[PDB]
């Protein structure tokens, strides 16, 4: 199923029909009711009176599933067709071969919801972190740098959706195939995609460059600041754009089959797909090291404070990436598979709200600027 | 004139920024360290490249409430005792309870290893189980080294809340340095409000 | 004009209760953390016991547990020691003294070298 | 594994399966109107 | 002989005191009750100094008024330009610690004081080349708190030994010492006629001292804890102290005693500078809870308060013209207020 | 015999500042008054100072 390919079947179709009419002799001397195209089955000579048939056409997509049937129309003895009405057409029978929404529909809006709630506790956090310029740090820049590639997420996917949206139904219903092919031709579709790949390669390497970053302090605890800060910026916005980039050559290149949501071949796919997962796993196995470190901080009531450590750190890092990527995979074929795709989108459209719900509530820091702050507006 | 004297001053103030930056990477570099017991003489040494510059009071007037202020900033405090006893206790109490110390952690050694008189609440007392007794020793000295650590927790503990700990050892400088990187540690894990 | 005056001391036979009173002037007397301090001849000065701003924390000296007891009234401004059986050996001058900050909780006092708030003290001999 | 990535292909695969049975609609109700 | 001239001492302060006592005939809330009060005007940050690392422990303005002084803990002297916030001149330290700074009314000279009991001179010309230590003065035995300069050549300095020194730069050697208190020296002021310099210690006593003599005049015993910080008024006839008992009190010097108390109910933290407006009717303090409340010193009023800063200020300086004040504080940053 | 030494320095200062005068505090306070009163026109934080004059804008 592919609405270029059948666009492109269609029109074939129609030349050879026209090839037909080309070709085709007068018929019976000289009354008939004319040969016809009524631009979804091509029709030969009418002889008067007679019902006619030719195959189901085979630029349908469900074609080959009713070979059987014919399309038929009868001509009556005036030279013109069983009409039925003087307006319309005459009598045609399509009968002959004609031929989740739910879970998909709840989860698209489920995850624009996720979405637009995170973008909107992120571009909240952003200025409340800018505003202040007390708490501005080397932390803190990689914690604007990782709510910045939330940002670009989010729009990202929203841009997406749009043009997506756009694209096969509100066109169609608007009856805009010229201006719907002219944007499948347009390379706007050739970068949207690109951009959102990007974005997301971008976000789940920002998780991994803040993990560096927190592993890089408990561990070494020396290093050269302004080097260290340039490397650490380098890498979580210039590798995901090294990684992308290749994969939109080859795309580009080999494929360019339609827009590029279809995802064809798995291996061109696999290039892309990999290195978020080795930035998963890595940051999984920084995670294993920060919370042995903490552990072992606070042996030297328990578990009350190892949960809240843990509870904290899992938005922030992706732990629940880590564990569905790997574990909760199972080769890609699990039957129920909406269970574990509702709450893996669940988790990922929500880590952003609740990284910023953190910072925003819970961080001390941030409470008492807000308190000593908002005391002096009061006052003046 | 007015554009010369402008692009100079931008060349004067970006050179004096670039020699600030340098001092920044030299001074977060730099672990400064406090040892109480030229009016200050300073300890410079690496272990495992890290630089500690170690500052110990010269000829300082024994009053010690105004110059004490300045040491905030210090990482760690070492703290090294031998009535004394009862008199190095009552100054660890005043640095532990300082309106500005509390975020110095003080690092404790216990050198002249011990007496039973000062100390009626001595013959009440029993070995910590929970702890190792270093071996080859007299069970008395292990006694007496235990309650005097066990005094020095106590006085600790009270209004301790995490913001800055005591550190007990016993007679030297890997130890010193196991006991900084431990702060420093803490210190960012409660940056992140892991802990 | 800050001044820590003492009443009482003298010659005391051995085990006798003996009540030494300190009466401070200059200051307002709620505020400070109020504490003895005992010099021994021969000796450098030791801290013998502290009271805090209220009167509920108090705290001795290891060697004078159980026999010194110490208590502040508000109104008359006193610091109070009660001294109960009394030890020839530890017969010394004893100096009323105030830390040096209001409503704080350190004390820097035992200093031999003049510290500018304690007492002019009374010897006791037992 | 990207979730989004996931979601998008099946949300586009149901809505071209739709939109090539709407364009065939078209085709036997109008043709090019 | 302890008894009767301990009873002699007792005897005469009672003298003292009693003719102190006959001398007030009023306060000067009574008299000055019927003057219009200052009202209200806060202030606004205008320019913010972010160059030092360590937390910046000393202040002071230069009579030109275009550049400032400032001393931070990381070693390093800061000559900043108020006006276009820049850094004119940047100098090492040779030792970490420094507690005070001193900027010459010629801005020829920059003295550093610190816990290494060693003041330094740097001279600011220097045809040859760089900024350098030119004549060091070390003769003090405790710490250095506070120090001043009379001219170019002779500089007042406030020990923590509790002797004051008047010393001598291109002899090198003390002219004079001052062995009054029985204290640390916290900070002195200068008379605006640079005869008469007041001393505060951690006796909770002020002292006047004459700079050609060498002897404390006068006595002003008012504080129940130490001075931090000292200032005059600027005629040179009283002045006003800072205490950790939250207490700003104004001393009077030929009246000889206590004009005023600045002290509210809800401050109980202790003041780490005073300093005046240009004219004198507003007092500056700052505080230890983290602002800079200001005084109308006539009415003991709070005229307003300065909040900018997040944490323990330690210097405060006024410019000779008045035209701003600035503070600064142990977050590492200056914050000039007008 | 330092002691002794040092509470005889102690006595001569207290009987040296004994000895001089001092003014009522009414015509000192009325000094410390009129110069505020004098210098008020001039003074950039008591009189606020609008941007013309001022430096730092």
């Amino acid at each position: 199923v592919s609405l270029w390919e059948t666009v492109q079947k269609w029109r074939e179709y129609r030349r050879q029909c026209q090839r037909s009419l080309t070709e085709d002799p007068p018929p019976a001397t000289d009354l008939f009711c004319n040969r016809t195209f009524d631009e979804y089955a091509c029709w030969p000579d009418g002889e008067p009176g007679s019902f006619v048939n030719v195959s189901c056409p085979w630029y349908l997509p469900w074609a080959s599933s009713v070979p059987q049937g014919h399309v038929y129309r009868f001509c009556t003895a005036e030279g013109l067709w069983l009409q039925k009405d003087n307006s319309s057409l005459p009598w045609r029978d399509l009968s002959e071969c004609e031929e989740p929404e739910e879970q998909l529909l709840f989860l698209y809006i489920i995850y624009t919801v996720g979405y637009a709630l995170s973008f909107s506790a992120l571009v909240i956090a952003s200025a409340i972190l800018l505003g202040f310029r007390h708490l501005h740090c080397t932390r803190n820049y990689i914690h604007l740098n990782l709510f910045a590639s939330f940002i670009l997420r989010a729009l990202s996917v929203f841009i997406k959706d749009a043009a997506l949206k756009w694209m096969y139904s509100t066109a169609a219903q608007q009856h805009q195939w010229d201006g719907l092919l002219s944007y499948q031709d347009s390379l706007s579709c050739r970068l949207v995609f690109l951009l959102m790949q990007y974005c997301v390669a971008a976000n789940y390497y920002w998780l991994l460059v803040e993990g560096v970053y927190l592993y890089t302090l408990l561990a070494f605890s020396v290093f050269s600041e302004q080097w260290i800060f340039r490397l650490y910026v380098s890498i979580g916005w210039g590798v995901p754009l090294l990684f992308v980039v290749p994969w939109g050559i080859v795309k580009y290149l080999y494929e360019d089959e339609g827009c590029w949501t279809r995802n064809s071949n798995m291996n061109y796919w696999l290039i892309i797909r990999l290195p978020i997962l080795f930035a998963i796993g890595v940051n999984f196995l920084i995670f294993v090291r920060v919370i042995c470190i903490v552990v072992s901080k606070l042996k030297a009531d328990i578990k009350c404070r190892l949960a809240k450590s843990t509870l904290t750190l899992i938005p922030l890092l992706g732990t629940h990436e880590v564990i569905f990527a790997f574990v909760m995979d199972e080769h890609a074929r699990g039957t129920l598979r909406f269970i574990k795709l509702f709450t893996e989108l669940s988790f990922t459209s929500f880590q952003g709200l609740m990284v910023a719900i953190l910072y925003c509530f819970v961080n001390n820091e941030v409470q008492l600027e807000f308190r000593k702050s908002w005391e002096r507006w009061r006052l003046e | 004139d007015q554009r010369n004297e402008e692009k100079a001053q931008r060349e004067a103030n970006k050179k004096i920024e670039k020699q600030l930056q340098k001092d920044k990477q030299v001074y977060r570099a730099t672990h400064r360290l406090l040892l109480l017991g030229s009016g200050i003489f300073e300890t410079k040494f690496q272990v495992d490249k890290v630089n500690f510059h170690m500052f110990d009071v010269g000829a300082q007037r024994d009053e010690r409430r105004k110059w004490i202020q300045c040491f905030n900033d210090v990482t760690a405090i070492i703290f090294v005792v031998a009535n004394r006893l009862q008199a190095a206790l009552k100054l660890f109490d005043s640095i532990w309870n300082n309106k500005w110390l509390r975020d110095t952690s003080v690092i404790l050694f216990l050198n002249k290893q011990d007496i039973e008189d000062y100390f009626p609440e001595f013959a009440r007392y029993t070995t910590p189980e929970d702890a190792t007794p270093e071996p080859g020793e007299d069970p008395r000295v292990t006694r007496a080294k235990y309650f005097i650590r066990d005094e020095f927790l106590r006085i600790s503990t009270a209004s301790g809340d995490g913001r800055h700990y005591c550190y007990p050892h016993f007679t030297n400088i890997r130890r010193v340095f196991n006991d900084c990187r431990d702060i420093i540690q803490r210190m960012h894990l409660r940056q992140y409000e892991l802990l | 004009q800050v001044q820590l005056q003492e009443s009482g001391g003298g010659l005391v036979q051995p085990g006798g209760s003996l009540r030494l009173s300190c009466a401070a002037s200059g200051f307002t007397f709620s505020n400070y953390k109020m504490n003895w301090v005992r010099q021994a001849p021969g000796k450098g000065l030791e801290w013998v016991s502290d009271i805090s701003q209220s009167g509920a924390s108090i705290s001795y000296t290891g060697s004078v547990k159980g026999r010194f007891t110490i208590s502040r009234d508000n109104a008359k401004n006193t610091l109070y020691l009660q001294m109960n059986s009394l030890k020839p050996e530890d017969t010394a001058v004893y100096y009323c003294a105030r830390c040096p900050a209001p409503f704080t909780r350190d004390c820097f006092d035992v200093t031999s070298t003049t510290y500018a708030y304690r007492g002019q003290g009374t010897q006791v001999t037992v | 594994e990207l979730v989004d990535n996931a979601v998008g292909g099946d949300l586009s695969k149901q809505m071209e399966e739709e939109a090539v049975r709407l364009f065939i609609e078209w085709l036997k109700n109008g043709g090019p109107s | 002989e302890l008894d009767q001239l301990r009873q002699e001492a007792e005897q005469l302060k009672n003298q003292i005191r009693d003719a102190r006592k006959a001398c007030a005939d009023a306060t000067l809330s009574q008299i000055t009750n019927n003057i219009d009060p200052v009202g209200r005007i806060q202030m606004r940050t205008r320019r913010t100094l972010r160059g030092h690392l360590a937390k910046i422990y000393a202040m002071h303005w230069g009579t030109d008024s275009r550049l400032l002084v400032s001393a931070s803990q990381d070693g390093k002297l800061i000559i900043w330009d108020s006006y276009t916030t820049n850094k004119v001149h940047a100098i090492p330290l040779r030792s970490s610690w420094v507690m005070t700074c001193a900027y010459a009314p010629s801005g020829n000279y920059v003295a550093c004081g610190g816990l290494d009991n060693i003041c330094s001179i740097y001279n600011l010309k220097t045809r040859e080349g760089n900024v350098r230590v030119s004549r060091e003065l070390a003769g003090h035995t405790g710490y250095l708190s506070c120090c001043r300069f009379l001219d170019d050549n002779q500089i007042v300095t406030s020990s923590g030994d509790t002797t004051c020194a008047l010393w001598d730069i291109e002899t090198g050697q003390q002219t004079t010492t001052f062995t009054g208190h029985t204290g640390d020296v916290m900070s002195l002021s200068l008379a605006p006629d640079t005869r008469l310099f007041v001393s505060g210690a951690c006796d909770a006593s002020a002292k006047l001292w004459d700079v050609r003599e060498g002897m404390c005049r006068q006595t002003f015993t008012g504080h129940e804890s130490d001075i931090n910080a000292i200032c005059f008024f600027p005629n040179g006839n009283a002045f006003a102290t800072g205490s950790d008992d939250a207490t700003c009190r104004l001393f009077d010097l030929r009246a000889d005693q206590e004009l005023m108390t600045y002290s509210h109910d809800n401050i109980i933290c202790g003041i780490t500078s005073v300093s005046f407006s240009k004219s004198g009717r507003l007092l500056l303090a700052g505080y230890d809870d983290f602002n800079c409340n200001v005084w109308d010193a006539l009415k003991a009023d709070r005229a307003g308060v300065l909040a900018g800063h997040d944490n323990r200020v330690s210097c405060l300086g006024v410019t000779d013209d008045g035209m701003a004040v600035a503070t600064g504080s142990w977050d590492s940053f200056l914050k000039i207020w007008n | 015999t330092a002691s002794i030494a040092q509470a005889r320095k102690l006595v001569e200062q207290l009987k040296m500042e004994a000895n001089i005068d001092r003014i009522k505090v009414s015509k000192a306070a009325a000094d410390l008054m009129a110069y505020c009163e004098a210098h008020a026109k001039e003074d950039p934080l008591l009189t606020p100072v609008p941007a013309s004059e001022n430096p730092f804008r």
